[PDB]
């Protein structure tokens, strides 16, 4: 099982020109 | 060039050979003739950091050295707040809190600005590299930009870093070393010195003002305030200012009056009953519930036994080549065997005692039973000193007279513990109860306790008798209605059971209470 | 020329040896050693060449591309100086720190986390893509190679790879021989100090930490409380060593080994004798590549304590130690784990001498309802006979307090030149090492000698010297006559 | 196809008859197995006291052999392995043993790899049963595979009714008689004729019992500062096993 696999991720493109 | 010129030690009791390493490790480079700091060619040291348990006043270090040195005012670090989603900003949050220093650095490099940075709780922000704390994102890994910039390629000699933490062994193993952070020490909970010194920092204003602090006598506080330290110990004047002027405050309606008195005193006896309120880190307070009424003394032998308690106990104090010493005290059921283990500690007064009971744990499986047993004595070694209790090995290690059962892992660890003493200069006393010793013997740790004490039960009557003119509850007729009877009886029982019999007996009827005591004790004994 | 450095000359020849146009240096091991010390040097002795300061991972944006725009950036050697000045040979360097957090795996790895904050594809196709650009040179300096040598390396790009660390037990006078050259030649540095006999404790004390002690010997005299100059004493070493700084120390030892060994009579001076012809057997011999002995005593005798003994008599390399001191409440299991660790070890080891202690509360033993350690057992009894690969040499010395339980178990066989040690014999011997200890003094000596021949005694030491402290404690009068009605309660 | 040197360092004697009794018969068995129709598989024992050298010969007689394939099983290698893996372990080797042609497996100390012990009779049944299957257990295919036992003590084995499942046996006797004692030591060129006088006096007589693994250490024991009088101690040493 390894249950409470809960993770976040982030940001990383702020596409802008 | 030097500090504002007014520290003149400000601020701190209680911590003053580790702030004597402070100024001897950080300030030292950097006071003194700078052509002979030349001579010498040592550059400065960055990287305190302060690893103390909750309270204890790191941070107030970590705020007053600040207060000393200047220079700019020092960029806090509230915790985390470099961390933001957006990756690369993390990293780069750093590059901003050094900037400024850089630019001192080569900018007008020679005489600097020194600047500091606080960077607390490090146990956020760092870890072992990522790999541990499970999978944490890359976005952790600031340390490696922390890393670079403190001693990577780019040096600084002009900026010191300093940390604080309650967990130290969970920061990586890289930043702890010497040019990344240079020095560690713990912020201990204080001796009863420095407890006084700091309780009479906190009072000093009051008692300077005329009518405050009246009988307080702080040297008795301190003696009776045992582990209390730091935030617990000035939150306990924080609540007896406030116990003092309930008084005055309220007189339960719309209007809260005390205007017509300001003569408060803050008198002693209401920090003594502010003592109650508070509860220290160690739950040490309950004695009680281990000793209910009390030691009474009857006959010679509690005198002989607590005798050898204090022997025993002064032993381990003044020897060296017994470092440790254990001894269990043998007796049959229900003869305050816990207790007369107690109030030996009692008579110790040694700072660091703890008893390890099954009282404690109730369903713990032997495994947890033997790690908290492990951590119980790892702070027993921490300290310089101690007396550890093992109450009830029979309950410890589990022990059922159908057929040979026991939890043997709890028993392996235990004896290990005995034979393991603590490292140089420490010392301990461990001490041990059970009601049962043939099983010891049986399985061999008798011989592991160094020695052994039997203590007895009520045997006869010209014992009983004056145990029953302590402990109340009984006048001279009644006495004299038992003295012949039980004279010739010559009962074996056990005070705990006599405390038990003796109130359950008496209940009934004020009459019938002897009728039922010796009816009922003709059952045990013959 | 090897100047700051100190550290040695080994790694200095080898990293330039058999590398010089190469691409891809790498440099691993703990933390320390000047791996930065290397680029500050050889970046100024090599032909003036920029040091190219590099953050690590700096290159992070939040940008898509400018990432990869800093890298490209960068090189600045590929875009001209390729062609330029007719020169097709370049001196650029670039240096990069903590690539841990810069590189994983395949870019799914602590997270999966996404393609613009990994990518490692970059810098894996530039070297191995259109061509090997071999005008310029990567220095990367990781502290931590297991996280990325199993994933980024291919050889011809990365095959360079080169473990660097050593304490240079004697290089690490020359490493502080820079630090304190300007002490010395400016007449700061004391006439006591013998540089070797202040350095020889730091056997695990690494080069890089040792600098911390040299500031704070410095900063000790400098010391003022709440004038004198130059007094740079040598008083300050020890302190500092012993107190300010300990690091990757990982050495225990020798606290087993308590109030010294005392020849209290030819037992004592035979058994020792007896261990020091067997670790000569050890090392003069061959067809016999690990030895294995137990030495049985009845408790409190002392068993460990001479053990440790007989190791420390001998020089080696290799020595450790084994009890449950250490491992409490590790289970069956974890207990041979740690087992197999240190033979594993001692198998590296060229020659060895490992020892146990009381096995009989090792395994678990317990008289009633017996049981014990079935696994560890059976896992102790192969590592007794499991020879090393070859031409190393191991010691196994054990001991424990009962011997029949292992007879009937079978270990006893495969023991090999098993030895008895006794309890005090007599009387004689009894009051001859209380005389040597020094606790007691004739006039009382002479009073227990009334009392010595009439009866015979069979007592540890471990249980006397115990025994002997409460007595001390009590009054002159009544210290004697308690202490013979000790003995006489126990070993009668 | 490991050098296997390792389980055989020092070397393999003909100390007398028994050697070559033995390996005679064990060389007889692979030639049978090469020829048999009816039987795909083999299983022997080497049985005998401890010390008597048993695994070096197993070794030797399998690289007599020379077979394609042959391979270990042991607990020098499985060390503190839990039951199921140990099962798995040795149970995977056989199944690479089964594609190839033909080999054979040794299998040493089975009791420390039975985990066995006397005290009150306690070990891992599991491996057990894995193993009496095994023993039994025909490839699917022609090819033949023997198996070599290398038991301590038989008394058990048989108490566990395994060695009718063993197809047979052989009993290996370790130094019986002084002068084949006496002839193994002068092939081991350790003492000379002056000596080997003293030692042939002392020990020729009476028959002596001891085990060659044993033997070929506690020379080595005695031998330091063998000149002037290591003799004695080797004499003394040897009395209490065999007198
Ligand atoms: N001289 C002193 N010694 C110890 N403690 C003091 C002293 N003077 C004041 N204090 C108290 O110490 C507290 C400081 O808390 P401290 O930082 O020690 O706790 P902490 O658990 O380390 O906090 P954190 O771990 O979150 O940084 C203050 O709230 C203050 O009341
Ligand atoms: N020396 C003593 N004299 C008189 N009373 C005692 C003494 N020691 C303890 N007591 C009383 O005994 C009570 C505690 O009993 P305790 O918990 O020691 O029993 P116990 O040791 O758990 O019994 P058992 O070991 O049979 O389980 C306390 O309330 C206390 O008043
Ligand atoms: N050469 C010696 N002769 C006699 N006693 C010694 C010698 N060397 C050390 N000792 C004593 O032996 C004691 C410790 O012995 P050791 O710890 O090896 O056995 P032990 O663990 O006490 O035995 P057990 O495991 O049966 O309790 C020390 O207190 C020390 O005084
Ligand atoms: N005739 C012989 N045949 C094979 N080996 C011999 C002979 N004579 C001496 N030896 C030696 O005996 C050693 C092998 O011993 P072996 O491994 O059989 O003992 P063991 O059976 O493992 O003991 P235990 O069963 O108690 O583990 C080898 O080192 C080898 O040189
Ligand atoms: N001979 C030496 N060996 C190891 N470290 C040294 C030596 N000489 C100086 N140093 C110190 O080493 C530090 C650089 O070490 P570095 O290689 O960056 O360690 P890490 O690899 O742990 O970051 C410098 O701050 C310097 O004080």
């Amino acid at each position: 099982m390894a249950e409470d696999a809960d993770m976040r991720n982030e940001l990383e493109e702020m596409q802008r020109r | 060039i030097n500090p504002d010129w007014n520290f003149e030690k400000m601020g701190i009791g209680g911590l003053d050979k580790e702030f004597s390493d402070i100024f001897r490790r950080a300030f030292a480079s950097r006071v003194f003739p700078p052509e002979i700091v030349e001579q010498m060619g040592c550059k400065h040291v960055k990287g305190i950091l302060l690893y103390g348990p909750p309270g204890c006043g790191k941070t107030l270090l970590a705020r007053q050295i600040g207060k000393m040195l200047n220079a700019r005012e020092p960029k806090v670090v509230n915790g985390p707040e470099i961390l933001n989603k957006y990756v690369g900003e993390s990293e780069a949050n750093i590059r901003k809190l050094f900037a400024d220093a850089e630019e001192e650095q080569r900018r007008l490099g020679a005489n600097s600005g020194l600047h500091i940075i606080i960077f607390d709780e490090i146990d956020a922000i760092c870890k072992q590299r990522g790999s541990m704390a499970g999978s944490t994102g890359v976005h952790d890994t600031v340390v490696n930009q922390l890393l670079s910039k403190i001693d990577g390629v780019e040096q600084l000699n002009n900026i010191l870093v300093i940390g604080m933490t309650n967990r130290p062994d969970l920061i990586d193993e890289a930043l702890l070393r010497p040019g990344r952070l240079e020095v560690k020490m713990e912020i201990g909970l204080p001796d009863e010195k420095g407890r006084l010194q700091i309780l009479h920092i906190h009072t000093a204003r009051m008692r300077g003002h005329q009518l405050l602090s009246a009988d307080v006598d702080i040297k008795e506080l301190a003696v009776e305030t045992k582990n209390f330290s730091g935030a617990e110990l000035e939150g306990l004047v924080r609540a007896a200012q406030s116990t003092a002027m309930n008084r005055h405050i309220i007189a339960e309606v719309d209007m809260e009056k005390a205007e017509s008195l300001q003569v408060t005193r803050g008198d002693f006896l209401a920090s003594l009953e502010n003592d109650i309120k508070p509860a220290f880190g160690t739950n040490q307070e309950d004695y009680a519930s281990y000793i209910m009424n009390g030691i009474i003394k009857w006959g010679d032998p509690v005198t002989r036994v607590l005798d050898d308690g204090e022997l025993l106990v002064q032993q381990t104090k003044n020897s060296d080549r017994t470092p440790l010493v254990s001894v269990l005290l043998e007796g049959p059921p229900h003869s305050g065997k816990t207790a007369l283990a107690a109030k030996i500690a009692e008579e110790s007064n040694f700072p660091f005692i703890k008893i390890c009971s099954p009282d404690k744990m109730i369903g713990f499986s032997e495994t947890a039973k033997c790690q908290a047993m492990k951590k119980i004595f790892d702070d027993a070694y921490k300290s310089q000193l101690s007396c550890v209790v093992v109450d009830d090995i029979e309950r410890l290690l589990d022990y059922v007279p159908i057929g040979p059962r026991f939890s043997n892992l709890v028993l392996q660890a235990l004896l290990v513990l005995l034979k393991k003493a603590p490292p140089q200069g420490r010392k301990l006393l461990i001490i041990g109860t059970t009601s049962r010793k043939d099983v010891l013997q049986e399985m061999e740790m008798l011989n592991a306790f160094s020695t052994t004490i039997h203590v007895p039960n009520i045997a006869t009557g010209e014992q009983l008798l004056e145990a029953l003119e302590l402990l109340g509850n009984f006048k001279d007729k009644e006495r004299t209605t038992i003295a012949q009877q039980v004279k010739g009886k010559k009962v074996w029982i056990g005070i705990k059971k006599l405390l038990m019999l003796i109130e359950m007996s008496l209940q009934m009827d004020p009459e019938y209470r002897v009728r039922k005591f010796l009816a009922l004790l003709r059952e045990e004994g013959a």
